[PDB]
């Protein structure tokens, strides 16, 4: 595997996104990582709707602004037979209607592939293999909300009680030695003003810390 | 594996 990774110099990622006050971060995480995989398949970077998996997934077991996950809104498409574009079907960060329209939708999946939980080694070929993956994480604390620049690393993070839904995005170091100081790059949704520039390096190999490869995903298109 | 709590 490569000694770092970063899909968002390849042309696989969209600008950071705010999911304001509604916790769908579960669909910004989906979009992302289906954005990622339409953009390997076509070449094309096409911002995705997640206001069409909050409206549209309760039958996939997603509750909207209160909560949901990746797998569901994979699962979602799949039987859905598509999922429309973010300029076709805007986000307003409240529970609304369901929406969807098969004419305007720009993505499609089969289902997904699960990481073997809790596998940091498993989760780096994945990243390094397919593109951005989706993972949930323990972002339950002020050191994330008020995360500015480096590694993050909170003792009072938990590696099975999730809370969140991100996107891991690549991995790196820090320095000239590939094997330590290592990081997971992670795109947030909480507005290119949180964190750096929307994004968060999480400590890697330090015991699977907040949770990232415990309930990893990724659709497949 | 994770529906201990919903993604929010
Ligand atoms: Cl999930």
């Amino acid at each position: 595997l490569p000694k770092s990774v970063d899909w968002r110099k390849k042309g696989y990622v969209t600008p950071v996104k705010n999911q304001k006050q509604c916790g769908s971060a579960w669909a910004f995480s989906a979009t992302g990582a289906l954005e990622g995989q339409m953009f390997r398949k076509t070449g094309k970077l096409v911002s995705l709707s997640e206001q069409n998996l909050v409206d549209c997934s309760r039958p996939q077991g997603n509750q909207g602004c209160n909560g949901g996950f990746m797998a569901r809104a994979f699962q979602y498409v799949k039987e859905n037979g598509g999922l429309d574009s973010e300029e076709s079907y805007p986000y307003v960060a409240v529970d609304e209607i369901c929406k969807y329209r098969p004419e305007n939708s720009v993505a499609q999946d089969t289902g997904f592939t699960v990481v073997a939980p809790g596998k940091e080694k498993a989760l780096m070929k994945a990243v390094a293999t397919v593109g951005p993956i989706s993972v949930a994480m323990d972002a339950g604390h002020s050191s994330f909300q008020f995360y500015k620049s480096g590694i993050y690393f909170e003792p009072d993070c938990s590696s099975k009680n999730l809370d969140h839904g991100v996107l891991v995005v690549g991995y790196g170091f820090e320095g000239a030695n590939s094997q330590n100081s290592k990081y997971w790059l992670v795109k947030n949704s909480w507005g290119p003003e949180w964190g750096s520039n929307g994004y968060v390096k999480i400590a890697k190999d330090k015991n699977n810390h907040c949770g990232i490869a415990t309930a990893a995903s990724y659709p497949n298109v | 594996g994770n529906y201990k709590e919903a993604k929010k």
